């Protein structure tokens, strides 16, 4: 129900700005001055021809229109019950490492999208992080308030058909899946067995703000014996 | 291997130490005060202190509840114990208590709790450990979440604590580890021992037991007065063993919605079957399954049959055990008594004075009472009460002490709580007032126990005592001779003689000597049971005696049946004959396996029906001669304990003057003399008060109360009423009857 | 601080009595019949007359229902008592009868109620108070809505009283009188004390005994002949101690059709 308001209000300033941008890129892009058709994410076009209009702007493309706006609604609805879990689940006590891992994963996914020539980027990333999050949350039934006949082993392909009926070029989401596998490799298999070079770098920009990172033990009292 | 050592309960009360036997310390090379790293399950490591105690066996390591919680293990588990004395002095510890302690306190645990608990303690501390400190009323828990150095540190002067912040919640699985344990039960040693013996093996090793291929018991019923802690017992056992205890309440089940109850019932059964070996508990089964003819409608019959089918369909399946609670076994439908159904039954008797003291000690733990508590006579006088009654008494006494502190003119909203709680005491007047405001629940209910009268208490007719002990103790202690020679020992012995000779006194004395359970049956109760309620009472009393084997059943007013048989009433003769026939048949029905003896007593043996005096029935008969001189002096010196002994005179001449008198006469004379002594003391005290009030400061010299000197004048005013309690001719009639028997 | 006083039940039923022990008279050097100022909860202000009573303790103040409601407080609370000798004789008083107190009278309020009650009383009254007057066979409440001086003043022989106009609309937190109280029960002092002792503490201090962690009783049975006042006792206790009395009747439940019951 309409409990999202408390969730949004409770968020501090920096994190609420981060998520507000992350979720409001499409409504901002629907300003009406710039058509969404100018962000088709053609890496070949930018590489070969000029394509000044898509330096990095092509990496955040989501088509929403007149007949999809209401559906747009339920989309963000999912993201809510995604973020509420995703922030709490898996990584919840690492605000700086949150930004670090998002940055590395985005670099990987934008590289693999440069390999391809597809259109959508944020939905594949969201579902990728979703499945890598739920692989640590498998075998669990969750049902919302207005639901009592929620069965098992049906949700992923039902959502797949949901996004399949409205639109096309389904295989793009698979590439998002790819980075999730790598991300899974990055907490269970990467940093103990291969020992090769690392393509990821952590800039000092993250360590400059350090949002919460509180570890002081308040104050102390003298005991003696 | 000198690594693993099975765990056991600890006798030492210190939290951070454990009891070690000498060979184990020698083999492991540990000494007093040395730290050891107990490694258990879930990657849990705990630092403990070695103590010398050869009481524990080598294979068992004594270890109490707090260390069990820290190690995150249970009883009978396996833990590796190795030397590890390299702990280092700590610098800082950041610690957060349980969140369930700020319930209207808002105090500082540093002074109220930490100072009393860690004054020169030198306890070892490791990260994430859980411990407890008892306070004024709350056993407050504490978890250290940071230490320096990590993780080892010891209580020492160079310690600074960070106890600031919202206290953390209990650590998941530890939520139930707040209370509930074997220590929480009093006066139930045998029952708890049986339950542990016949529950631990199936639960601890379910797969092993199933692989063996032996059926596990599935029917356990417990019956007793309400409030005896039956639910507490079940909860404690389930918590200790480790299961999925799933309570099911009684009354709500019927009145959920028409006939939907069985849906919830089978849902619960399924989910219990879905959730590993679990103990399923049902309460007040009578409210669910009463007697069949008590039922009025049909839906209750449907529910009862549904329950029957559900519980019968769980043969083998999973390691699920049914726990049943009730009050009276008779009220339950007997259909739930077949094999495979409920088959093992336990009675929860009312605890005795020792049990009452144990219960009070358990309850009187957190509060600090005043240094005058004398729980002994308090327990003695409070017979007829249950654990709930004593808990209510403790709470009431605490409240009375609180109001005796008075509301000290404050708006006590988290302002004076800390000062009051750490400064409390419990006065004896609180217990007196609780006794005044006490309503025992048992009251009119039979009690089975071991009496207190000793052989020296009687003082007379040692020949009869010799014969009784010969006939009682010898067969049970020496069955070899009986089986070698091959005769059935006698079971019933009758006593006859003049009244007022302490036949019940002898019965209690022999029962106490035999250290066996005693049951008293009074004739008025039997005569009440004549009309209507006769069969069930006889059956239940004999069954209760049988389950308490060995025991000595006793009877009183055995001639009352014949006294009402012949007389001007002629009404209960049919009921009396029915009762006596039932008694005869049922006592014929006993098996010689049960080592339960029967004692009958009467003073008018002639009127007794000859059918009682039959082989197999009461055959051994003993006459009780009147006391005389030696017997009289002995009973006098056995009853003359008192506080005011005075200096007395020769008892022999006192027996001489009272020749041909029963012990009742002597006791009455002594009591009359004591009454006159009390009257004299009272009148003298009143006269002294009168001369104080008429003459102020008349006796400024501090002279004690008048001496309780029971002088020979008091004896004279006593045996002025030298009662001939027993008639004379009837003595000749009794001895003539005995000689008629003495053919 | 022997100036704040814990308010409790009273003995004198007069409308202008605050009972103080003789050491308390010695403490403040107060006169007898002088006006004293009372401060309490809800930022209320009161004026009253000090009377002698040795039954009360030094820390105890005994004071009836009318002025206790004038401060909108119940027994067991704390009030501040101070001398108020600067009071002077009143000039005019305009009162206004409550709506549900004068039904079926049709009479001159001056010559039946106002004249005897106000005679030789010198009761100090402050704007916003309500006072009850016994009459022929009914008792009628009046609210002093205007007075000179305002708000506090002294009832004086030189006062003109105006009690004409539409009855005042009922208040909300005024704690309307004519409700059942402890005095309204006779012949059961022993049982009344017994029930008061073991019920007042948990209700008045819901958190105190919770901090003590002692289980309070949950159910009490009262049995006897019908119509003896058991409902009266429950209502009086609820009114006096201060609670959320909720009455339910068995026949009402039986009247319904099964499940909804
Ligand atoms: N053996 C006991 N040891 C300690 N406390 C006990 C014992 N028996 C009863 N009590 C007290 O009574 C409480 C539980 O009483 P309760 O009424 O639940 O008894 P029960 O036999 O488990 O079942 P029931 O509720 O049907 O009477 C405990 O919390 C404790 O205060
Ligand atoms: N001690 C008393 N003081 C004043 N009035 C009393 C007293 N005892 C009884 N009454 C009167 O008797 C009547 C009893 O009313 P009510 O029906 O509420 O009492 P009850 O005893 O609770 O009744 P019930 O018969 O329903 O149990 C009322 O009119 C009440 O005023
Ligand atoms: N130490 C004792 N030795 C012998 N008899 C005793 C002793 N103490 C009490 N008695 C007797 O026990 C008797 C109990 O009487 P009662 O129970 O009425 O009948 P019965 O004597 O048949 O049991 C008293 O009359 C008293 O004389």
């Amino acid at each position: 129900m309409s409990d999202i308001g408390d969730w949004f209000r409770s968020i501090p300033a920096i994190t609420r700005y981060w998520f507000a941008a992350t979720v409001a890129v499409p409504l901002v892009g629907k300003l009406g001055l710039i058509s969404p058709a100018y962000l088709f994410l053609w890496p070949e076009a930018f590489l070969y021809r000029f394509q000044i209009w898509r330096p990095i702007t092509a990496t955040f493309y989501f088509p929403v229109g007149p007949g999809t706006g209401f559906l747009y609604l339920v989309n963000l609805y999912f993201l809510y019950q995604y973020s509420t879990r995703l922030e709490t689940g898996a990584f919840d006590g690492r605000p700086a490492d949150y930004l670090f891992m998002l940055l590395f994963n985005w670099i990987c996914i934008v590289i693999t999208g440069l390999a391809m020539d597809m259109q959508l980027l944020m939905i594949p990333l969201i579902m990728s992080v979703l499945y890598v999050w739920a692989q640590l949350n498998r075998d669990m039934i969750v049902s919302f308030w207005f639901g009592t006949r929620f069965k098992a082993c049906y949700l992923p392909w039902v959502i797949l058909g949901f996004n399949y009926i409205i639109g096309g070029s389904v295989i793009n989401e698979l590439i998002g899946n790819l980075v999730g596998h790598l991300y899974f490799f990055l907490m269970f298999r990467y940093p103990m067995d291969l020992g090769g070079r690392n393509f990821l770098s952590t800039p000092q920009f993250l360590y400059r703000w350090l949002p919460s990172r509180r570890h002081n033990w308040g104050q102390g009292f003298r005991l003696g014996d | 291997r000198p690594n693993r050592l099975i765990v056991d309960e600890a006798i030492n009360e210190d939290n951070s130490v454990v009891s070690l036997s000498q060979p184990k310390m020698d083999e492991l090379q540990l000494f007093r005060g040395d730290t050891v790293l107990l490694k258990g399950k879930k990657r849990r490591e705990a630092v403990c202190i070695v103590l010398s105690d050869d009481t524990c066996s080598d294979e068992k390591i004594r270890m109490n509840r707090v260390v069990r919680n820290n190690l995150r293990v249970r009883l009978g588990d396996v833990i590796s114990i190795q030397p590890c004395p390299d702990v280092k002095y700590g610098k800082r510890i950041h610690v957060l208590p349980i969140d369930d302690t700020v319930e209207g306190i808002t105090g500082n645990l540093f002074e109220v709790y930490l100072k009393p608990y860690f004054l020169e303690a030198y306890r070892p501390i490791r990260k994430g450990d859980i411990f407890l400190v008892r306070g004024g009323m709350r056993a407050v828990e504490f978890k250290v979440v940071e230490t320096d150095p990590s993780p080892y540190c010891i209580v020492a002067p160079d310690t600074v604590i960070h106890c600031e912040g919202e206290p953390i919640k209990r650590e998941d699985e530890e939520e139930s580890l707040n209370e509930v344990g074997y220590d929480d039960i009093g006066g139930c040693r045998k029952q708890l021992a049986q339950i542990k013996e016949m529950v631990e093996l199936p639960l601890r090793h379910p797969a092993l037991f199933k692989a063996i291929g032996v059926k596990p018991p599935r029917g356990i019923l417990l019956y007793g007065p309400p409030g005896t802690g039956k639910t507490l017992i079940a909860r404690a056992v389930a918590n200790e063993t480790g299961a999925f205890f799933f309570l099911i309440n009684g009354p709500e089940i019927m009145s959920k919605l028409a006939g939907e109850s069985e849906s919830n019932l089978r849902k619960a059964f399924e989910e219990a079957e879905k959730n590993a070996p679990a103990i399923i508990f049902i309460d007040e089964l009578d409210a669910i399954a009463p007697k069949r003819e008590k039922t009025h409608g049909e839906v209750e019959r449907r529910i009862v049959s549904q329950l029957l089918t559900l519980m019968d369909g769980l043969k083998q399946r999973a390691h699920v055990i049914v726990m049943a609670a009730t009050n009276r076994p008779n009220s339950i439908d007997p259909a739930l008594r077949r094999f495979g159904r409920f088959d093992r039954e336990v009675d929860i008797g009312i605890p005795d004075a020792t049990g009452r003291l144990e219960i009070l000690q358990i309850h009187t733990k957190n509060m600090k009472l005043a240094d005058d508590v004398d729980l002994e006579q308090v327990a003695n006088e409070t017979h007829g009460h249950v654990g709930a009654d004593l808990a209510a008494l403790c709470s009431e006494a605490a409240l009375q002490a609180i109001r005796k502190k008075m509301d000290l003119i404050d708006l006590e909203d988290e302002t004076i709580d800390a000062e009051v709680m750490n400064s409390l005491a419990v006065t004896m007047d609180d217990f007196r007032w609780a006794l005044s405001q006490s309503n025992p629940s048992a009251l009119r209910e039979t009690v089975v126990e071991v009496p207190q009268v000793t052989w020296e208490d009687i003082g007379g007719l040692e020949d009869v005592k010799r014969e009784l002990q010969e006939l009682v103790q010898y067969p049970v202690e020496h069955p070899d001779k009986f089986l070698k020679f091959g005769m059935t020992p006698s079971k019933g012995v009758l006593f006859y003689g003049p009244p007022g000779c302490g036949k019940t006194l002898l019965a209690k004395a022999i029962a106490n000597e035999c250290q066996a359970n005693f049951i008293s049956i009074k004739g008025p109760e039997l005569l009440t049971m004549w009309f209507g309620e006769s069969e069930a009472n006889v059956r239940e009393i004999f069954d209760k005696a049988r389950q308490a084997a060995p025991c000595v059943l006793f009877f009183d007013e055995l001639d009352s049946i014949a006294k009402a048989r012949g007389g001007n009433i002629g009404d209960g003769g049919g009921a009396a004959d029915r009762v006596i026939n039932q008694i005869l048949t049922e006592m014929d029905g006993m098996s010689t396996k049960k080592n339960v003896f029967i004692i009958g007593a009467t003073n008018r043996p002639d009127i007794i029906d000859p059918a009682i005096l039959r082989p197999g029935r009461l055959d051994q008969l003993i006459y009780i001669p009147l006391p005389d001189e030696k017997s009289r002096v002995a009973i006098l010196k056995a009853n003359l304990r008192k506080s005011p002994v005075a200096k007395d005179v020769d008892l022999e001449f006192l027996a001489k003057m009272t020749n041909g008198f029963s012990g009742a006469d002597l006791t009455e004379i002594c009591q009359r003399a004591c009454k006159l002594a009390i009257r004299e003391s009272i009148e003298s005290e009143i006269r002294r008060e009168r001369e104080r009030q008429t003459n102020p400061s008349a006796m400024e010299v501090e002279e004690d109360d008048p001496v309780p000197e029971i002088r020979r004048d008091h004896f004279e005013e006593a045996m002025r009423f030298a009662r001939r309690s027993v008639s004379d001719n009837d003595i000749r009639k009794y001895e003539m009857f005995a000689q008629t028997l003495q053919q």
